């Protein structure tokens, strides 16, 4: 079936889908390339949501909404362990 | 320049503490300034300020912080000074580590130099393993490395994730990969590009590992692939297809490969890749490293007790 050359990963128990690999070629050692060469030479987690412009979707009203919510409560619970020494000046 | 502005912008308050000199990082989930400011204590410090993409989660910012926090500050891992937030954007506060970049150095490094530096990454793997921290990203550019000074430090816990028992308890609510946030393909293990769902303080072993290859042969990055199967290939063109398909069956994942591969010496191949006398307990060491089993390669631990590392 599959064109070679390939590799073929997949779950012993069903758990992935099975993924491929296919190039024209397989990696070759390069011992001839010069030094350093290798021998071998957006989406929102807080809103749940895929979007297309990172500064638009941080202007977007439901990005706004948890922006300014309770949610970071725990990064405020561990910065209120540190001590602050810098000088602040107003 | 207008990032510095932006950033002065989003979060005000850096504005009473920090000169922002110039923009020395960026990532997709964070930018990293350096900086000034006056130490109430007497000198003024430079700082570096990590700007964290305001889409990531709380939840990932705070573990990221907590890792900073609990396990960092000693043994080569990056501590914090301070955090500063508003709103969605949170930009954690840490010393500033001059550094050297990794290709620079690669073929300057002394072997001494290359004994200390991975002795150095050991050190800072073991402590951050005593707590259950997985990085999953460990590599030069998160491996901070002043060789006038002889300083290191392990930065960047934007990936992270904890063992079962892991002793930084925020890591617990983190999605983890294999469930669900992608690495350098190029230093992921076998068992994190075969997508295992069991991913131990072992990946880290391996990316050290990885480190160690490109250091005894001259070449960065040594595997270049810009997909996590490209990778698997090329690792078995070193390690052996054979020895990889037999190994990824102890953990749960089955290997089919079109071209048989026979696995290199790691001598012969560092060194007609690359000092007059470089021990055999390197490349034993480097064996161990890249060991195809995450279950049998060795740990931070174990790695400090290496004959590598006499008398150091
Ligand atoms: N404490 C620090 N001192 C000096 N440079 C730093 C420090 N922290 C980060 N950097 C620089 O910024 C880069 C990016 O920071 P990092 O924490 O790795 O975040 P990311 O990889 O998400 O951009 C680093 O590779 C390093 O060069
Ligand atoms: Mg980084
Ligand atoms: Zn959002």
């Amino acid at each position: 079936r599959l064109k070679k050359p390939f590799v073929k990963v997949e779950d012993m128990s069903q758990l992935y889908r099975p993924f491929y690999l296919q190039l024209t070629n397989m990696p070759f050692i390069n011992y001839s390339i010069q030094k350093p060469c290798s021998p071998f030479d957006g989406y929102c987690e807080c809103c749940l949501q895929k979007y297309e412009d990172l500064e638009t979707h941080l202007l977007s009203e439901q990005h706004r909404n948890f922006a300014q919510s309770n949610q970071y409560q725990v990064v405020d619970d561990i910065v209120s362990k540190l001590v602050f020494d810098f000088v602040e000046y107003e | 320049k207008k990032d510095i502005e932006k950033l002065y912008e989003a979060v005000p308050q850096l504005s009473n503490v920090f000169k922002i000199e110039d923009k020395i990082g960026e990532g997709t989930f964070s930018s990293v300034y350096l900086a000034t400011a006056q130490l109430q204590v007497g000198p003024e410090e430079k700082i570096a300020l990590k700007h964290l993409i305001p889409t990531s989660h709380p939840i990932r910012i705070a573990a990221e912080l907590q890792c900073l926090t609990v396990a960092g500050g000693q043994d080569n891992v990056m501590g914090v000074k301070y955090c500063f937030r508003k709103n969605d954007h949170v930009v954690i506060a840490m010393p500033y580590l001059e550094h050297e970049s990794f290709l620079d150095i690669l073929n300057s490094l002394s072997f001494q130099e290359v004994r200390e530096y991975m002795l150095n990454l050991f050190k800072a793997l073991k402590r951050i393993h005593q707590f259950g921290i997985v990085h999953r990203d460990v590599k030069p550019s998160n491996f901070l490395y002043n060789r006038r000074l002889k300083k290191y430090a392990l930065v960047d816990f934007g990936l992270a994730q904890g063992t079962h028992d892991t002793k930084i308890e925020l890591l617990k609510f983190v999605q983890s990969e294999a469930q669900q946030r992608a690495g350098t393909p190029g230093f992921r293990a076998p068992e994190v590009l075969t997508k295992c769902p069991n991913q131990t303080t072992a990946i880290d072993m391996w990316s050290a590992g990885v480190i160690f290859l490109s250091l005894l042969s001259g070449r960065y990055p040594f595997y270049k692939a810009s997909d996590d199967l490209t990778a698997l290939a090329q690792i078995m063109t070193i390690r052996g297809s054979r020895e990889t398909i037999q190994a990824a069956k102890t953990f749960g994942k089955s290997i089919l490969c079109s071209k048989e591969v026979p696995a290199q010496d790691l001598r012969k191949l560092c060194e007609r890749l690359r000092w007059n006398e470089v021990p055999d307990e390197a490349y034993d060491l480097l064996d161990k490293l890249l060991d195809l089993n995450p279950a049998s390669r060795i740990t931070a631990e174990e790695a400090l007790l290496h004959p590598f590392f006499k008398d150091m």
